[PDB]
């Protein structure tokens, strides 16, 4: 009894036509028929089941998810002709939270982190709509102002009349409350609207990864360092001000980094060996562990910062005072820099490569690092 | 089910069919209702003396 | 007649703590040591300061 | 003499002593010995003359003043601290499975067994174009060549007596002989040198080198059980057909065991060990040094078939297979993360514990405690990576 289903819908759509198409009037009724269901076969998998549509989703269940999915399981195998996994259609705590790096969901390949998901009300495209009308993922992500197809511009939150719109809240999909039919009635936004498949042309920009986990690692590192929303809510500020930091950035990254530490060296009260790299450089090396990746050729941040450290340690070599590249660094932050573990810098110290100065220098770890591990 | 309360103030409450309240959600009208009659005759009973 | 105990009535009654880890879940029986029958361990286990 | 991209440490040393005349033993002891000792006495202390010897896997605790005569020649022959040490064998820091020794190269690490340390053969086509004696001769999986019309790399009886380059010390020709200028499956087992292929459709037909290397020991304990014949070109050889079919026949191989078990049953499932029926194939998932599931493809491929397994059956009131006892390590395995994080996932409540134990006493981490269904749907929930 079956619809159609689709690649690239919400779980939670799917399950409101699926109760539809059986003659079911409102979520409520199907969902407590349901429940009941299910205390013919499986009493705990029953008590994980809920009855209203807006906590259906597994990322919302902390301990008893485990049963939830059990629960989902089984409605695949109750309904007739069922080749295919709803478990597809989700969202999963992702693995990648450990550490408290960052909160983040899972799905199907990609990991999002969790700030980039729409809480209170929900945009929707018309001219998507009237083709076939379910609702697409993608307009679960922040990121996604304006629709990739059909012009798309200006997606509003509020179709009219007097009230925003939330499909989920409401339970409906072609129609608001008050009766509009949904369905009825700059340029440069698109930059952010092909996050939907990334599918970029060739170009000068950072921006240019073809690993959608990472695309996404690279934003929040830029809402979280400049768009900092002390000031305000950002509905779409990253399509102005993301697109040309990472364009303009052969430069702007050094400027950055050039003028933080020579700003530093005017502040340097104390002695200068005595001084932490995190003291001039502010923790932007931790920062490079927000990336999903490790290999060099994505995560391009950490490789800009080598580059920069490199010559501003070799433009100050060795001498009788204090001076840049005299800053200390832990085992923890030169094997990152380095590429490397912890037990293996104790093992660098260990076998002689590189001196204690009570913990390296970042004269140290930068020599060591050009001279042996190319 | 159907549970049924009596007290010794005079009240009486009625909930037609237990088998739908959660721990966590919002209860339907006139059940909700209840529960906070309910609660200020028991939050009386645990606060003060004879 | 067939029976249920007092103290077993009374151990539904009062399972309502749910104020540990910040994950609310169900609810365990009150106890001073926060304990879980049906996992086997301990919530609030004296080695936690909770 | 410049180093070669592909050559060996004693190769290099070999040709640098003979390079500046010091081609007898005497001054071999002298001008290598000698000279270290005047330096310091530790460069010395640290440094047997017998070439064998001089290469670190083959060392005991004293590396590191092993490295400091190594120092001493990159200072001498106006090198960089690494451009040796870029060459060197090492003790790995991964151990490859069932604590074995493995020996680390410039990131490429090869199990002590697959160190061809005795008559190293040469391939004359490629000799007489440059002479030094060059790597990825030195490793057992691999006979042949590629290029050079292939065939074999002539092997160690060049003339009634046998070769190699460690006890004898020349290049082209050794001991009593001459200058030395003297089927179709091996110049693809020969890719241990690197790998280089398209068209990759079998399993083993992709990836970095380590796991090409784990993939053929895997292979070797489990379908070559034949005691050592060193057979060691043909016993290997026959591995990548073997692969060929894997997505389908590695299924196979598990289902036929869960049937021939069942019917030996003895008690209730429910009190079962996971191990009984499964024979430690979990265990051996360990011998590939990857801990993530999208490059340790054995192991992406026994989960894929648990998860069919435990769906297929549902619970019921008789027990049924899906209901076997994991113990503490194993679950770490399947769940792709060290034992302590399964502890402390277990005291916040994630998951259940199926025996009680007796008062003043600990589970040890082998005492078999989790049912697979309660793993298995854990994993699928709050497990998943981008990996």
């Amino acid at each position: 009894v079956r619809p159609e289903p689709f690649a690239d819908e919400a779980l939670e759509s799917y399950f409101l036509r699926l109760s539809q198409e059986n003659g079911f009037e409102r979520y409520r009724i199907f969902s407590g028929s349901v429940q009941d269901w299910l205390h013919t076969t499986d009493h705990a998998a029953a008590g994980a089941f809920p009855l209203e549509l807006s906590r259906l989703n597994i990322f919302h269940a902390s301990r008893s998810s485990g049963l939830r999915v059990r629960a989902l399981q089984l409605v695949d195998r109750l309904t007739d002709g069922a080749p295919f996994r709803l478990l597809q259609l989700a969202l999963c705590h992702s693995a990648i939270s450990f550490g408290n790096h960052y909160k983040a969901v899972h799905r199907s390949g990609v990991d999002i982190p969790l700030s980039f998901i729409r809480v209170h009300q929900i945009p929707c495209c018309p001219d998507c709509l009237r083709e076939s009308a379910y609702v697409r993922q993608c307009w679960h992500f922040k990121p996604y102002v304006g629709c990739h197809r059909h012009g798309g511009r200006l997606i509003y939150s509020c179709p009219a009349c007097g009230e925003s719109l939330n499909y989920l809240a409401s339970e409906s999909i072609n129609h608001c409350q008050c009766g509009f039919d949904l369905r009825t009635a700059p340029d440069e936004i698109q930059l952010s609207a092909l996050a939907y498949g990334c599918s970029f042309e060739s170009s000068n920009p950072l921006l240019a990864i073809g690993s959608l986990s990472a695309r996404f690692g690279a934003l929040y590192w830029y809402q979280q360092r400049y768009l900092s929303d002390h000031e305000a809510v950002r509905d779409d500020r990253a399509l102005t001000k993301a697109i040309g930091h990472f364009t303009a950035w052969p430069d702007a990254f050094w400027r950055e980094l050039q003028q933080m530490v020579d700003d530093a060296l005017v502040r340097q009260t104390k002695p200068l060996n005595h001084t932490d790299f995190v003291d001039v450089f502010g923790s932007v090396v931790a920062d490079c562990r927000q990336i999903p990746m490790r290999n060099t050729g994505q995560n391009f941040i950490l490789k800009n910062l080598i580059g920069f450290l490199t010559d501003l340690v070799a433009r100050h070599p060795q001498c009788r005072v204090a001076n840049v590249g005299d800053l200390l660094l832990s085992a923890v932050d030169a094997a990152t820099l380095l590429s490397t573990s912890v037990e293996q810098v104790r093992r660098l110290h260990h076998e002689g490569f590189l001196p204690l100065s009570i913990v390296f220098h970042l004269r140290h770890v930068v020599e060591l690092r050009q001279a042996r591990m190319q | 089910t159907k549970i049924e309360i009596k007290t010794s103030l005079g009240s009486t409450y009625h909930i037609p069919d237990a088998r739908r309240l959660s721990w966590s959600g919002d209860w339907p009208e006139l059940e909700q209702k209840q529960l906070e009659q309910l609660t200020s005759e028991m939050a009386k009973a645990l606060s003060q003396p004879d | 007649a067939a029976c249920i105990n007092p103290q077993k009535i009374g151990a539904a009654l009062q399972k309502i703590d749910d104020w540990w880890a910040n994950d609310a879940d169900l609810p365990l029986r009150v106890h001073e040591y926060g304990a879980n029958h049906e996992a086997l361990t301990a919530l609030r286990h004296p080695a936690t300061g909770q």
